[PDB]
């Protein structure tokens, strides 16, 4: 399975990337390029993400864009 | 003094301010969001009642 | 059920926005068979886009 | 009172919270970052100052 964040919607809360497993580190943070808005994006590291699959189970993510699929997507 | 509680018994899913970005509060007691929109402190339910 | 032309405008926003997402993907794929799997959803959104494109010329 | 401005000196780009996480603070005067990790409003130089 897979786990990605549209970074469109998403507006750089940190609501998700709290789940994420410290050890691990798999979210991000993009800062700043001239933005009061969103503030920053939080995008997925494939090349690191365990897949726990905590963020996208969480619940909280106010825009929605924590994606999760594997086969076919669906967040909520 | 009673207006936020009336924002409680309304807003605590939507107010007209979230339901124009499409934002969902996603529990009753989050401390915010922000600094999105120039920020967002103090909208879930728990800090209405504060 | 015809979509009305408010439902055709949301679907092909919504496409787009999962084509732009989509394609973001292949660049942060690491490895072949999630680049082979982001690539197959990117393709069925640009299908869907495609077969949209005149229903949402029509309902805007 | 001048305790602050040490942190002004010393940290205005990194300071050890920030270095651990790797973050870095991308202007003098954002007001936060948001919720993530308990909270970080405040870390800034422009907030320092106050
Ligand atoms: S799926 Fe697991 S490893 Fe991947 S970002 Fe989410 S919490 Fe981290
Ligand atoms: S919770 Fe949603 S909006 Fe917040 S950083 Fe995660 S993906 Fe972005
Ligand atoms: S300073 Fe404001 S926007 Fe930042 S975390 Fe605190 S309440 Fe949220």
């Amino acid at each position: 399975q897979i786990y990605t964040i549209i970074e469109e919607l998403c507006i750089g809360c940190g609501f998700c990337t709290d789940e994420c497993p410290p050890k691990v580190n798999a979210i991000l943070p993009r800062d700043v390029e001239a933005v009061l808005d969103g503030g920053e994006t939080y995008w997925i590291d494939q090349t690191r993400c365990i897949s726990c699959s905590l963020c996208f189970v969480a619940g909280t993510c106010p825009t929605d864009a924590v994606v999760f699929t594997e086969g076919g997507v669906s967040r909520t | 003094g009673f207006i936020p509680l009336l924002r409680i018994a309304f807003h605590n899913y939507q107010s007209p301010w979230y339901r124009d970005f499409e934002w969902r509060k996603q529990s009753p007691d989050f401390p915010c969001i922000g600094p999105v929109k120039g920020g967002t402190c103090g909208v879930s339910i728990q800090d209405q009642l504060w | 059920m015809a979509r009305t032309p408010e439902e055709i405008v949301k679907r092909y926003k919504e496409a787009n926005i999962w084509l732009r997402h989509w394609k973001q993907q292949i660049g942060l794929a690491k490895d072949e068979e999630q680049r082979e799997m982001f690539t197959q959803y990117y393709e069925e959104r640009v299908q869907e886009i495609a077969a949209l494109e005149e229903p949402y010329r029509a309902a805007l």
